[PDB]
C-alpha cells in the first residue's frame, strides 16, 4: 500500500499549498510601501573582547544584558562582564569542540555542547569558588548544534542526529524526543513564552514544535540550501531564517507561509546568525564575507552594515533590553556594537 | 688637503 | 515510515489560518508601538549608554 | 573603580595569564584528522570523536576520528593535515573511496588543508591480482590502455602487482591534481596493516607540509 | 569550607609570634584573605589583606610597619608575623575569604579565630549600642561619613551578625543583596550616608551584634556595633 | 674659505640629484604600500625593515643632497643639527642592518628547522626582538653623536668656514669608524652570508625562486653597503701627505656615487622582500 500512501502524501501537499495561496490577499511589501523608511545606521565598536585563541563558535547575552558567555575551539568557556570587559570566569572544557553555549536566564548556569555528543551543565554560583560540571547530558547520537535552558532544570538541545531533546537537568534523562526532520538540525529559537519552539535544519525547512506535546506543529519550506540560523520575532508569532543560500527569510505562524525575503545581488555567501533588536525592526544577520548586515525587517532594505571583524562571523546576539549587539567571529575576538 | 666630510 | 508522514501532513492541513495582510498588520503595530523603546532604533545619549 | 572594581581587574590579569599559558602549551601540538571508510582500518594506521597520541622525534601528533554530508568539517579547517585511509583491495567500493577523496579535496573549508592518502591493505591487493579471481578492468575500464610508467621495490616485484598499485594511485592523484592549484598536496603512501613506519611518514609529510607553508609565509616562494 | 586559626597564647611586649589559618574545603587559591581583629569587649577592626596571587596587600595604619601577611597557596596556609607587640594588639583574630568579582559576595566565610593577648578614614556610626527584642520587626541604622554611593551603581555596605560566643557571619552585601544561606527575613535598604537593616518576624537565635561595613575604599572601617537582647 | 672648496664638476650634480629623487620617489612609494599592506612574525619584521629604509630615505636624503652635494660650505644647521643628523643617520643604518640579518635567522628558524619554529615563535618574542635590534641600533650610534660637530677650518674665523665634521682625536676617528664597519657590516654580512647559502643548499637540494632571492638579497648587501664603508674608511686612514688634489676630487666624486648606491639598497630591499613573491 506504499503507492496509496505516497499518492495520498501528494494531495495532501497539494491541498496546503492551496490552503496557503488562498491566505496570501496582499504581501508584506504592499503592506509597508507607505511606512517611513529607518535611514542609515552606523553602530560603532563599544568594546572589542579579548582573550581567546582560537575561533569562537558561539556566543549567548545573560538575561542581565551584562554578563556573557562565550566559547572557544581552544577548549574554554569564558563569562565576561561586558561594561568593564573583564572576564569573570574561565571554564575548562574536556572536548575543544565546541559549537554552542548557553546562558541560563537564571544566570546559575551554563551549558556547552559539541562533537562530543554531551551537552554539558557548568554551576556558577557555588560554594568553594570554582565552576564545576553539574551535569552532562547524553544520549545524542551525533554533534550538537544548538542549546537553550527553559529553566534551571530544562534544556532543550539540537543535534546533527536529525533530533532535539528536552531534557530534565537534575534527573539526566531526555523528558522529549522531537524527530522529523530529515538531516542536520542547525538552530534552534525558543519562543518568548517558552511553550513552542523552531529548529531550521540542513533539509532547507524549519519545523515548529510544540515543547509540552512533543509534537511538529508546522513545517516551513522555502530556502533552497541548510538553514544555519532561527531567531524568534520579538511577539512570538514570526521568525526569520538565515540559509547557505545567501538569504534570509521571515515567516509567519499564523499565515503558515512565508512573509518576507532578505536577499541581495552582491551578497552570495552563507548567513551564519540571525537576530532581531528589541522592537523587531531590525534584522542584523552575520555573514561569511566578514561582516554583518542590519536588515529593516519591514522594508527589506540593508539599513546597515557593521564591518569590524577580519574573520567569518560565527555568531551574534541581541540584549533583552536592546542596548547593544556583540558579533563573534573566528579572527578570535568578541565585539560589541551600539 | 683633507676632506672635511665623513 | 509513509504512515507517519501522511499523519503529519493531515495534522498540518488541518490548521486554522488567517490572512497574510492581518499579519503584515500585527508585525506594524508591533514595530510601531515598541520604536520608542529601542535603543538601535534611537540612539542613546552617553549619559545613559553603559557602552 | 573601587576597590571591588581594582580586585576584579586584578582577578581578569590573572585568568589572562593562565589563558596564555594554556594556549602557548597547547600550541605545541599538530592537530590530524583521521578520515576513511569502515573497510579502511583507519585505526590500526599507527600503533563522538577518538583522540590518539603519538610522539615522533620529541614532536606530538593528535589525530582526531569522527564517528556524508560532514556538516561538522568546518571545525577541522586549521587542522595540519588530512589523514585519509583507502582499502585499496576492494575493487567494488573504490569509485566510493574516489569520491569521497574528490568531495574532501574540493570542500571549501579544505582548501588549504593538505591530504595524507594511505591506500592500505597491499597484502590483499596483491594476493587478488596474483590470484587473478578479480579484475580492475571489471570496473575501471581504462586499466585495459594503462601502461607502467617509469621505480618499485624489489623485494617480490611482479609487474602485475606494480601495474595495479600505480594505477590505483593514479586515480587519486589526477583527482587531487585536477584542481591543487598548488595550495595544498596529496601524499600518497601504500601500507599493509603490519608497517610500522606509518608515524614516520605523517612525520616527514607534516614537515614537508609545514616546509611550504613556511616558504610561502616568509615571502620565498 | 573551614578556616582554622592557630598560634595566639599570651607574649610580652616587644616580642613577636607567627599567626596561621588553614584553609579547607574551597580553592584557596582564588580568594583574597583578610585579617580582622576584635578586643576582648569592643568591636571589629581590620587589620590586613592578601590579593589572590599576592599581587595586592594592604596593612590598616595601626599596624602597618609591625605586621606582615603571607600565604602559602600549596599549603593553603595564611600567616601574620607580628613584630614589636603592644597591649593593644591585644584581640581575638579572624581570617576572612574574598572573593571579587561582579556579582561576587566578599566577607562571606568567617573563621574562629585565636586569641592575643599581651602583657581620612570614612567613620561608619551605629545609632544606638543596644535595642531590646520575638515575632516583631526591628531597624538597625547605620551612618557614614562619605557616601558609599560610587558612581558604577554600588552601594558598598555590607551588615554582619556575630551572636555569642561565635564569629560574625555575613547578612547583607552591597547595601541590599542577601547572603547566601541567610532567611529571608533580612532586609537591607538606604541612600549615601543612611543605610538601614530591617528583620521581620525576629525569631531566636538572632540574637548578637550587628555591625555595617564600608568596602569603598580602604582602610575598612566598620561600626561600633548594635546589640538586640530579649 | 679656499681650504675648504671642494671642486665638483657640473653635469655631475645634476645627475646625482636626478638618482636621488627617482629613489627617493620610488623607494617612499614601495615602502609606503609594503607599510599599507602590512598593517604570524614575518610582518613584525618585513615592516620593520620597510620602517627603517623610510625612515632613512626621508630623514637622511635631502640634508646630505643640500649640505654635501651642493652647499658643501657652510653648514646650514648649526651644531645641534650636525650631531644630530650623524647620529640618526648611524641609527639608521644599524636598524636596517640588524633587521636584515635577523630576517635571515628567522628564515633559517623557519626552513631548517620548522617543527622548533612552530613552537618557539610567539608574537612577545618578535615584539622584544625588534625592540632589542632598535635598541641596539639607538645604542651603536651615541658615539657617533659626541664625534661630529661644528668647526671652523677656514683662513682666523669667518661665517663660511665653518664645517660639520668629526671633532675628536685622529686616533678615536678610527676606533670608532672601525666599530661602525664591523658592528654594521660585516657581522650582517657574516649571518646574511653563511644563512642564506645553508637555505640556498637545502632548497636546492629538494622553489629556486627563493634560491634566487636569497642570492638577490644576499649580493645587494654586498655592492650596495661596501663601497660606503670603504669610502668612510679611506677618509680615516689616509694619512696627510697622500690626499693630493686627485685624491681630493675622488673622494667626493666617490662620495656621490657610494651615496647613490646606498639608497637604492632602501629603495631595492621592499621588492626582494615584500614585491618579489606572492603578496595576496
Amino acid at each position: 500500500e506504499l503507492d496509496q500512501l505516497r499518492q495520498e502524501a501528494e494531495q495532501l501537499k497539494n491541498q496546503i499549498r492551496d490552503a496557503r495561496k488562498a491566505c496570501a490577499d496582499a504581501t508584506l511589501s504592499q503592506i509597508t510601501n507607505n511606512i517611513d523608511p529607518v535611514g542609515r545606521i552606523q553602530m560603532r565598536t563599544r568594546r572589542t573582547l579579548r582573550g581567546h585563541l582560537a575561533k569562537i563558535y558561539a556566543m549567548h547575552w545573560g538575561t542581565d544584558s551584562r554578563l556573557l558567555v562565550s566559547a572557544s575551539q581552544d577548549g574554554k568557556l569564558i563569562i565576561w562582564d561586558s561594561y568593564t570587559t573583564n572576564k569573570v570566569h574561565a571554564i575548562p572544557l574536556r572536548s575543544s569542540w565546541v559549537m554552542t553555549c548557553a546562558y541560563a536566564p537564571s544566570g546559575n548556569y551554563v551549558a556547552c555542547g559539541g562533537l562530543d555528543n554531551i551537552c554539558s551543565i557548568y554551576n556558577l554560583k557555588t560554594r568553594e569558588g570554582n565552576v564545576r560540571v553539574s551535569r552532562e547530558l547524553a544520549g545524542h547520537t551525533g554533534y550538537l548544534s544548538c542549546c537553550r535552558f527553559l529553566d534551571d532544570n530544562q534544556i532543550v538541545t539540537s543535534s546533527g542526529d536529525t533530533t532535539c531533546a528536552l531534557w530534565d537537568i537534575e534527573t539526566g534523562q531526555q523528558t522529549t524526543t522531537f524527530t522529523g526532520h530529515t538531516g542536520d538540525v542547525m538552530s534552534l529559537s525558543l519562543a518568548p513564552d517558552t511553550r513552542l519552539f523552531v529548529s531550521g535544519a540542513c533539509d532547507a525547512s524549519a519545523k515548529l514544535w510544540d515543547v509540552r506535546e512533543g509534537m511538529c506543529r508546522q513545517t516551513f519550506t522555502g530556502h533552497e540550501s541548510d538553514i544555519n540560523a532561527i531567531c524568534f520575532f520579538p511577539n512570538g508569532n514570526a521568525f526569520a531564517t538565515g540559509s547557505d543560500d545567501a538569504t534570509c527569510r521571515l515567516f509567519d505562524l499564523r499565515a503558515d507561509q512565508e512573509l518576507m525575503t532578505y536577499s541581495h545581488d552582491n551578497i552570495i555567501c552563507g548567513i551564519t546568525s540571525v537576530s532581531f533588536s528589541k522592537s523587531g525592526r531590525l534584522l542584523l544577520a552575520g555573514y561569511d564575507d566578514f561582516n554583518c548586515n542590519v536588515w529593516d525587517a519591514l522594508k527589506a532594505d540593508r539599513a546597515g552594515v557593521l564591518a569590524g571583524h577580519d574573520n567569518r562571523v560565527s555568531c551574534l546576539g541581541v540584549t533583552d533590553d536592546g542596548m547593544a549587539v556583540a558579533t563573534g567571529s573566528w579572527d578570535s575576538f568578541l565585539k560589541i556594537w551600539n | 688637503r683633507r676632506p672635511y666630510i665623513l | 515510515q509513509a504512515r507517519k508522514l501522511v499523519e503529519q501532513l493531515k495534522m498540518e492541513a488541518n490548521i486554522d489560518r488567517i490572512k497574510v495582510s492581518k499579519a503584515a498588520a500585527d508585525l506594524m503595530a508591533y514595530c510601531e508601538a515598541h520604536a520608542k523603546e529601542d535603543p538601535l532604533l534611537t540612539p542613546v545619549p552617553a549619559s545613559e549608554n553603559p557602552f | 573603580v573601587s576597590a571591588e572594581d581594582k580586585a576584579a581587574a586584578e582577578r581578569s590579569k590573572m585568568i589572562d595569564k593562565n589563558l596564555r599559558e594554556d594556549g602557548e602549551k597547547a600550541r605545541r601540538t599538530l592537530r590530524l584528522l583521521l578520515l576513511g571508510a569502515d573497510n579502511s582500518g583507519k585505526s590500526t594506521i599507527v600503533k563522538g570523536i577518538f583522540e590518539t597520541k603519538f610522539q615522533v622525534d620529541k614532536v606530538n601528533f593528535h589525530m582526531f576520528d569522527v564517528g556524508e554530508r560532514r556538516k561538522w568539517i568546518q571545525c577541522f579547517n586549521d587542522v595540519t593535515a588530512i589523514i585519509f585511509v583507502v582499502d585499496s583491495s576492494d575493487y567494488n567500493r573504490l569509485q566510493e573511496a574516489l569520491n569521497d577523496f574528490k568531495s574532501i579535496w574540493n570542500n571549501r573549508w579544505l582548501r588549504t588543508i593538505s591530504v595524507i592518502l594511505f591506500l592500505n591493505k597491499q597484502d590483499l591487493l596483491a594476493e587478488k591480482v596474483l590470484a587473478g579471481k578479480s579484475k580492475i578492468e571489471d570496473y575501471f575500464p581504462e586499466f585495459a590502455r594503462y601502461t607502467t610508467p617509469e621505480a618499485t621495490p624489489e623485494p617480490g616485484e611482479d609487474p602485475r602487482v606494480t601495474r595495479a598499485k600505480y594505477f590505483i594511485r593514479k586515480e587519486f592523484v589526477d583527482i587531487s591534481t585536477a584542481s591543487g592549484d598548488g595550495r595544498h598536496i596529496c601524499y600518497p603512501h601504500f601500507t599493509c596493516a603490519v608497517d610500522t613506519e606509518n608515524a614516520r611518514r605523517i612525520f616527514n609529510d607534516c614537515k614537508d607540509i609545514i616546509l611550504q607553508m613556511n616558504l610561502r609565509e616568509y615571502n620565498l616562494v | 569550607v573551614q578556616l582554622v586559626e592557630s598560634g595566639g597564647g599570651l607574649v610580652q611586649p616587644g616580642g613577636s609570634r607567627k599567626l596561621s589559618c588553614s584553609a579547607s574545603g574551597f580553592a584557596f587559591s582564588s580568594f583574597g584573605m583578610h585579617w580582622v581583629r576584635q578586643a576582648p569587649e569592643k568591636g571589629l577592626e581590620w587589620v590586613a589583606y592578601i590579593s589572590s596571587g599576592s599581587g595586592t596587600i594592604y596593612y590598616a595604619d595601626t599596624v602597618k610597619g609591625r605586621f606582615t601577611i603571607s600565604r602559602d597557596d600549596p599549603k593553603n596556609t595564611l600567616f601574620l608575623q607580628m613584630t614589636s607587640l603592644r597591649s593593644e594588639d591585644t584581640a581575638m583574630y579572624y581570617c576572612v575569604r574574598s572573593i571579587y568579582y561582579y556579582g561576587s559576595s566578599p566577607f562571606d566565610f568567617w573563621g574562629q579565630g585565636t586569641t592575643l593577648t599581651v602583657s581620612s578614614d570614612i567613620v561608619m556610626t551605629q545609632a544606638t549600642s543596644s535595642v531590646p527584642v520575638p515575632g516583631e520587626s526591628v531597624s538597625i541604622s547605620c551612618r557614614s561619613s562619605k557616601s558609599l554611593l560610587h558612581s558604577n551603581g554600588n552601594t558598598y555596605l555590607y551588615w554582619f551578625l556575630q551572636r555569642p560566643g561565635q564569629s560574625p557571619q555575613l547578612l547583607i552585601y552591597r547595601m541590599s543583596n542577601l547572603a547566601s544561606g541567610v532567611p529571608d527575613r533580612f532586609s537591607g535598604s538606604g541612600s549615601g550616608t543612611a543605610f538601614t537593616l530591617t528583620i521581620s518576624r525576629l525569631e531566636a537565635e538572632d540574637v548578637g551584634v550587628y555591625y555595617c561595613m564600608q568596602h569603598l575604599e580602604y582602610p575598612l572601617t566598620f561600626g561600633a556595633g548594635t546589640k538586640l537582647e530579649l | 674659505n679656499s681650504d675648504l672648496d671642494v671642486n665638483t664638476d657640473i653635469y655631475s650634480k645634476v645627475l646625482v640629484t636626478a638618482i636621488y629623487l627617482a629613489l627617493f620617489v620610488v623607494g617612499t612609494v614601495g615602502n609606503s604600500v609594503t607599510l599599507f599592506t602590512l598593517a604570524s612574525t614575518v610582518h613584525y619584521h618585513l615592516g620593520s625593515l620597510a620602517l627603517s629604509d623610510l625612515l632613512i630615505l626621508l630623514l637622511a636624503m635631502p640634508v646630505e643632497l643640500y649640505n654635501f652635494i651642493w652647499v658643501h660650505h657652510p653648514w646650514a644647521f648649526g651644531d645641534a643639527g650636525c650631531r644630530g643628523y650623524y647620529f640618526l643617520r648611524d641609527a639608521c643604518t644599524y636598524a636596517t642592518a640588524l633587521n636584515v640579518a635577523s630576517l635571515s635567522v628567522e628564515r633559517y628558524l623557519a626552513i631548517c628547522h620548522p617543527f622548533k619554529a612552530k613552537t618557539l615563535m610567539s608574537r612577545s618574542r618578535t615584539k622584544k626582538f625588534i625592540s632589542a635590534i632598535w635598541l641596539a641600533s639607538a645604542l651603536l650610534a651615541i658615539p657617533m653623536l659626541f664625534t661630529m660637530g661644528l668647526q671652523n677650518r677656514s683662513a682666523g674665523t669667518h661665517p663660511g668656514g665653518l664645517v660639520c665634521t668629526p671633532i675628536v682625536d685622529t686616533a678615536t676617528v678610527k676606533v670608532v669608524i672601525q666599530v661602525n664597519t664591523f658592528m654594521s657590516f660585516l657581522f650582517p654580512m657574516l649571518v646574511i652570508s653563511i644563512l642564506n647559502t645553508v637555505i640556498a643548499n637545502k632548497l636546492t637540494v629538494m622553489l629556486r625562486h627563493g634560491v634566487l632571492v636569497l642570492r638577490a638579497v644576499v649580493i645587494a648587501f654586498v655592492v650596495c653597503w661596501l663601497p660606503y664603508h670603504v669610502r668612510r674608511l679611506m677618509f680615516c686612514y689616509i694619512s696627510d701627505e697622500q690626499w693630493t688634489t686627485f685624491l681630493f676630487d675622488f673622494y667626493h666624486y666617490f662620495y656621490m656615487l657610494t651615496n647613490a648606491l646606498f639608497y637604492a639598497s632602501s629603495a631595492i630591499n621592499p621588492i626582494l622582500y615584500n614585491l618579489v613573491s606572492a603578496n595576496f
